[PDB]
């Protein structure tokens, strides 16, 4: 459902940042905002 | 008495957007043409105009300041939505003042990432205009209460920007100053430099 993929997207945002892809992490951050604004 | 705008625009450290700083400017004279003429990437006034400012007097001026991403500067406008306008800093539909921004990559980016600047990624509802939320409660994204511990669908609500100089310009830090021009039924003691 929606909660599983939200968690996997959150985890990829964190992993991207820890592995030195900060710019990519910020892009996934934007997706998390847009995704959670939906019904 | 010269208004302390230099202390706002040329301050050494800026606030994180979620904990944006406000400075009340009062009882002073300000030359606004000196502002409009540093290199600025945004400069838009809403209830006023820059040239017209140097002849007006106001009760107070409020200067709000913070750092956001370049692509987020467009959200600092009336009627905007987005991660910054919804959850960090919200202007009202009837805003009277100016929004000023500039690229601060040289100051606010660091090799390996500057994690001192934060934004709020999660919030149950949108901010009211000029509301300030500095809470750090774990955000409950799912059905189970988080009980103060981050975990599955339980997220710490703030993120660091991690600004690095190699970022694209849309991901680089921008310093933003929002000027609110307040006119109450009271003496107008903040006056443009060509005030009568």
């Amino acid at each position: 459902d929606k909660l599983w993929i939200l968690q996997k997207i959150y985890e990829i945002m964190v992993r991207l940042d820890e592995e030195g892809h900060g710019e990519a992490s910020l892009m996934v951050s934007d997706l998390i905002y847009e995704f959670m604004k939906r019904d | 008495n010269l208004c302390p705008f230099d202390e706002v625009f040329n301050a050494t450290r800026f606030a994180s957007v979620y904990a944006w700083n406000r400075k009340r400017i009062s009882n002073c004279v300000a030359d606004y043409s000196v502002l409009y003429n540093a290199p600025f990437s945004a400069f838009k006034c809403y209830g006023v105009s820059p040239t017209k400012l140097n002849d007006l007097c106001f009760t107070n001026v409020y200067a709000d300041s913070f750092v956001i991403r370049g692509n987020e500067v467009s959200q600092i406008a009336p009627g905007q939505t987005g991660n910054i306008a919804d959850y960090n800093y919200k202007l009202p539909d009837d805003f009277t003042g100016c929004v000023i921004a500039w690229n601060s990559n040289k100051l606010d980016s660091k090799v390996g990432g500057n994690y001192n600047y934060l934004y709020r990624l999660f919030r149950k509802s949108n901010l009211k205009p000029f509301e300030r939320d500095i809470s750090t409660e774990i955000y409950q994204a799912g059905n189970k209460p988080c009980n103060g511990v981050a975990g599955f669908n339980c997220y710490f609500p703030l993120r660091s920007y991690g600004f690095r100089p190699t970022y694209g310009v849309g991901h680089q830090p921008y310093r933003v100053v929002v000027l609110s021009f307040e006119l109450l039924h009271a003496p107008a003691t903040v006056c443009g430099s060509n005030s009568e």
